[PDB]
């Protein structure tokens, strides 16, 4: 049952990495 | 098993030939100085 | 009717058929907050 | 990306609605906890 | 077979031929001498079945369920020898030496892995008749040794003739008068020897090569893991070959 | 059989067919740009910027 | 003995919808502070 | 200044983002169905049907 | 068997500090939207 | 152990009532 928590934490970490890459704040000049 | 081997061999020779003929596709000239 | 005893007739009944004739398999016997499988209530069935 | 969306609106929740929703969630938690714990 | 002896080691290796029995050609008869001896008895299983309660259509009969081998091509016994004793009426075979055991793991439907020592160790096999015939039937009991020896350590470092005799990661269980008596069956590693039963059946005899060969069917029990789990009955079928001298 | 000494792991002629057909397919696309290219056109740089 | 999943159901069923409303109220006040134009807008 | 119960009306006259908001409900429903079945396979006992 | 209080320690130890940062980011963007002055300020 | 949850929910409900009364948004004219 704790493997449900382990899977959710790892898949939840990869979803943060997805949004950090493709929904990043674009660096803009001026 | 041996149907999977056809699929992987088809997949590997697809991407390797893209790598080969892509670097044969006048690849030094693809630089921002000229061409 | 075909010349079997009471003990031989009842031994021909499949346990899957006897399991349906038990009130713990009634869907109108549970509770709103009795959570989980039906095995969580009475146990896992083993033998008739 | 296409243009900036003209349908973009602001969302409000005033302090009264915060207190009403905090009360609702705590009271529903008070009510339903005894049943969930069984 | 004469065909296999024609090949090099380099032609056979990797191919899987080395796990196969030789096929015998012909229907003849061999009458064993008083000093006769089977020499290179190959025994190759080709089917594996483990007994398990299954839920077919409405009931729960016991069925030998076909299982898949996961220890790849290491299962065939070979070079089994032993004298062929001629009794008054019947012909008997007592195996002595050779690779007469092979550790095999099969997997049941559900993911259950069933390791077992497929063996013919200490086989005394009684036949019907006095000559090897294409209808000859040899069979007898053998001894299945335990799958793990007493030198085998478990994941916690416990074994039969070596190791800890306590669950050493739970030192507070050695407290009070009862101690670790609830963990006795896991701390007591027991070497168990069970019995199996093989029924061979010759159907092809080559008299010029003095070679017999046929089918078998064998049943035995699986690994008990030093007396920690209840063993399952494993039914196996396949082909054998032998040379008679 | 994996420890046997086969050329590129080709133990069936299916695998030889898909190796040819896979490599000739990207070759045929690549010949759409570099076929009909003159053989006697040289250059004296470290790098050529000929055409497309 | 009570059901152990109910500790998760009650406490996440309280905190996550409560922190959603605290989130909505705080961004409402921050949006009013940004539009007000002084010392809290930045 | 939308109230909390009217926040999703911003895609009422935006057919591109109505499709996007329905694709996300579809992603969540199919993701529920895949993960509920994986949870159910982890706890199912297929030994005595 | 695992410790049952660890389900609370992990899930509230994840969600409550994560929703605090989601709260801080959202009010930062709402304060910028209010100061921007158009259609999102109100 | 669940009486810890029962106490926290009731005391937490009364703390919301405290803030709803003494930290209320004051009704203002004009
Ligand atoms: C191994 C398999 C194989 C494959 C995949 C090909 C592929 C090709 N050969 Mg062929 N060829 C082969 C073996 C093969 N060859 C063999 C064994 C022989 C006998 C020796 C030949 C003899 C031969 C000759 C003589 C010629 C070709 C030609 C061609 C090319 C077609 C020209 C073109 O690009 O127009 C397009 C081709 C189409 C079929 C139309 C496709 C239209 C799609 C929709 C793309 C259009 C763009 C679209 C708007 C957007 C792109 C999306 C899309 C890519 C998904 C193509 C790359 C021609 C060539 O290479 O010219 C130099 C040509 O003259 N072949
Ligand atoms: C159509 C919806 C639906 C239905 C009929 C089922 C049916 C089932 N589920 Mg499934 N499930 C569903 C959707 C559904 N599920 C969804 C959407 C999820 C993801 C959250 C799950 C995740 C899930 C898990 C992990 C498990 C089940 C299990 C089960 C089985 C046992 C039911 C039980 O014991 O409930 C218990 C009774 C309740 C939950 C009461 C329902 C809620 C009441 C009505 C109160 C309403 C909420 C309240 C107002 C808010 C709380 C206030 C808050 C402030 C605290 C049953 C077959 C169990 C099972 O046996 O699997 C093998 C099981 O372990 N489900
Ligand atoms: C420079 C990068 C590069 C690399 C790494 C490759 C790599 C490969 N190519 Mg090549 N290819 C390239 C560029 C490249 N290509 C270019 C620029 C062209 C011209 C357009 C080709 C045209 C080409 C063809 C037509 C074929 C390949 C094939 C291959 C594969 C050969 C397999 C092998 O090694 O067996 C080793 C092979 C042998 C030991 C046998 C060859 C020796 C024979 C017996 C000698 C006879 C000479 C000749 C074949 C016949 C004479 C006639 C000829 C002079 C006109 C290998 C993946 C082939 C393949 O096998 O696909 C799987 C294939 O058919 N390529
Ligand atoms: C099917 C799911 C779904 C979809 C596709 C949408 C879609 C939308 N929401 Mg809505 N919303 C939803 C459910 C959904 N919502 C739920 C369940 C809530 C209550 C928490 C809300 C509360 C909400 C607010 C307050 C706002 C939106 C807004 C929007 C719009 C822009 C996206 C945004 O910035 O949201 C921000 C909102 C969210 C990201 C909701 C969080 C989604 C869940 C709770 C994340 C939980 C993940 C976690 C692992 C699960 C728990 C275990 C977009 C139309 C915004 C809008 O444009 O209003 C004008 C907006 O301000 N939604
Ligand atoms: C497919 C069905 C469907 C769809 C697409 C809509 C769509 C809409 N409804 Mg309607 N409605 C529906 C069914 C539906 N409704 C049902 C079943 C009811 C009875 C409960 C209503 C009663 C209703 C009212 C009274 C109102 C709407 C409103 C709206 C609009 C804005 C919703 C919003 O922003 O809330 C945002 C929601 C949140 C910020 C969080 C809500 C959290 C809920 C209460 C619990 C969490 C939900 C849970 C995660 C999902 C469970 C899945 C389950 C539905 C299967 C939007 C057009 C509003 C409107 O008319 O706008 C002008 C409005 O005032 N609906
Ligand atoms: C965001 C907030 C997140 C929290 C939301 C709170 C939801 C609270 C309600 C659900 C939790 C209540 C479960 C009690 C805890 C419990 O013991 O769970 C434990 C039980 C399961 O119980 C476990 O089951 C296991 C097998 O998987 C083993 O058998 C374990 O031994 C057994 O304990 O969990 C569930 O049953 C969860 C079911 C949730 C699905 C809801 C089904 C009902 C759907 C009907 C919806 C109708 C709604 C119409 C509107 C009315
Ligand atoms: C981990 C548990 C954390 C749970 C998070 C609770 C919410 C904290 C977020 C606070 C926030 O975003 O800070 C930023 C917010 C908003 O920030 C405030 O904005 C004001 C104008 O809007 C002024 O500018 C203030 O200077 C500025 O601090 O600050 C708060 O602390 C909000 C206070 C009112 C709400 C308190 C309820 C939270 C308690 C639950
Ligand atoms: C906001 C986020 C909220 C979550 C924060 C997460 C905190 C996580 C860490 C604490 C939880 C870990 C406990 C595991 C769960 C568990 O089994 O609890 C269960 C245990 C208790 O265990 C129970 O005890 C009961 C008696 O009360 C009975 O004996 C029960 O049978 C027994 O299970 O709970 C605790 O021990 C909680 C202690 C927390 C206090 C911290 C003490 C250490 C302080 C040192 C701080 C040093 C820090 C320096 C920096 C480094
Ligand atoms: C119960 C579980 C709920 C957990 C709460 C998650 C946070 C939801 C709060 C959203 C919020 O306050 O709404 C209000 C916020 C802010 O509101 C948005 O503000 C924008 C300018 O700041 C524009 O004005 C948009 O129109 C307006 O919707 O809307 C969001 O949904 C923020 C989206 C970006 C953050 C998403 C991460 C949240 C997922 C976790
Ligand atoms: C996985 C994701 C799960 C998502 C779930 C999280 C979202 C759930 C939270 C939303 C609920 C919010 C309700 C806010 C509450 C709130 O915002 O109210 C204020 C709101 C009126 O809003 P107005 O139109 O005044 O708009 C002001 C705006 O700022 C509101 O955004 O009323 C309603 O929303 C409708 C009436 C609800 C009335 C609420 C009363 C509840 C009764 C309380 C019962 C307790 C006492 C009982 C004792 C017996
Ligand atoms: C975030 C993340 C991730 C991800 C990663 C990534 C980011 C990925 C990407 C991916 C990608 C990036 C993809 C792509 C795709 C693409 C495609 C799929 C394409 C296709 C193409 C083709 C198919 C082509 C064709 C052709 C033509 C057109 C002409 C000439 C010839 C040829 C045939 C070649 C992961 C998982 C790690 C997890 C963590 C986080």
């Amino acid at each position: 049952m704790e493997a449900l928590v382990y899977t959710f934490l790892l898949i939840g970490t990869l979803m943060v990495i997805f949004f950090a890459v493709f929904f990043r704040e674009t660096p803009r000049i001026l | 098993m041996l149907t999977l081997k056809i699929l992987v061999y088809t997949t590997v020779i697809f991407f390797v030939s893209l790598f080969i003929f892509g670097f044969l596709s006048s690849d030094p000239s693809r630089n921002p100085n000229r061409k | 009717s075909e010349g079997l005893s009471e003990s031989q007739a009842w031994s021909r009944i499949p346990d899957k058929l006897a399991f349906y004739d038990y009130i713990g398999n009634n869907p109108a016997k549970g509770g709103l907050f009795r959570a989980g499988p039906m095995n969580k209530g009475d146990g896992i069935a083993e033998a008739w | 990306m296409t243009g900036p969306n003209p349908n973009k609106q602001a969302v409000e929740l005033n302090r009264t609605s915060l207190y009403w929703g905090l009360l609702l969630i705590f009271v529903l938690a008070v009510l339903f906890s005894s049943y969930f714990f069984n | 077979k004469s065909q296999i002896n024609e090949l090099s080691y380099l032609q056979v290796k990797g191919t899987g031929l080395a796990n196969r029995c030789a096929e015998v050609v012909g229907e003849d008869s061999i009458k064993p001498k008083p000093g006769a001896k089977l020499v290179d008895m190959c025994i190759e299983p080709k089917a594996w079945a483990v007994e398990e309660e299954v839920g077919k259509a409405g009931k729960t009969e016991k069925k030998f369920v076909n299982s898949k081998v996961m220890t790849r091509q290491t299962y065939t016994l070979d070079a089994i020898e032993g004298p062929i004793t001629v009794d008054g009426g019947k012909i008997t075979f007592n195996e002595k030496e050779g690779i007469d055991y092979a550790a095999t793991t099969v997997q049941l439907p559900g993911g259950e892995r069933v390791p077992f020592l497929f063996t013919v160790k200490d086989l005394v096999a009684k036949g019907n008749g006095d000559t090897f015939k294409p209808g000859f039937q040899m069979g007898g009991d053998f001894n299945t040794p335990s799958y793990r020896t007493g030198l085998f350590l478990d994941p916690k470092g416990r074994g039969g003739t070596t190791g800890y005799d306590m669950a050493v990661a739970l030192p507070a269980l050695q407290l009070g008068e009862e101690g670790d008596a609830e963990l006795f069956g896991e701390n007591n590693k027991v070497f168990d020897i069970t019995q199996g039963r093989i029924e061979m059946e010759v159907n092809k005899v080559n008299a010029e090569d003095s070679e017999i060969g046929g089918v078998f069917v064998a049943t035995q029990l699986s690994d008990t893991d030093m007396g920690s789990k209840t063993p399952k009955k494993v039914l196996t079928k396949g082909i054998f070959y032998a040379k008679v001298d | 059989t994996e420890g046997t000494n086969e050329w590129f792991g080709v133990d069936d002629l299916r695998l030889l067919a898909v190796l040819f057909l896979g490599h000739w397919a990207i070759l045929s696309l690549w010949l759409g740009s570099y076929g009909d290219s003159n053989e006697d056109e040289d250059f004296f740089g470290e790098i050529d910027y000929s055409a497309r | 003995e009570v059901q152990f999943g109910a500790y998760l159901a009650v406490l996440l069923g309280t905190f996550l919808p409560a922190l959603f409303l605290v989130n909505l109220f705080i961004q409402t006040e921050a949006r009013k502070a940004g539009k007000a134009g002084g010392q809290d807008s930045d | 200044a939308l109230p909390w119960y009217r926040v999703h009306t911003v895609v009422l006259n935006d057919p591109g983002r109505l499709i996007a908001v329905h694709l996300m409900h579809t992603a969540l429903v199919a993701g529920w169905a895949g993960s509920m079945a994986l949870y159910e396979l982890a706890v199912f006992d297929p030994s005595d049907p």
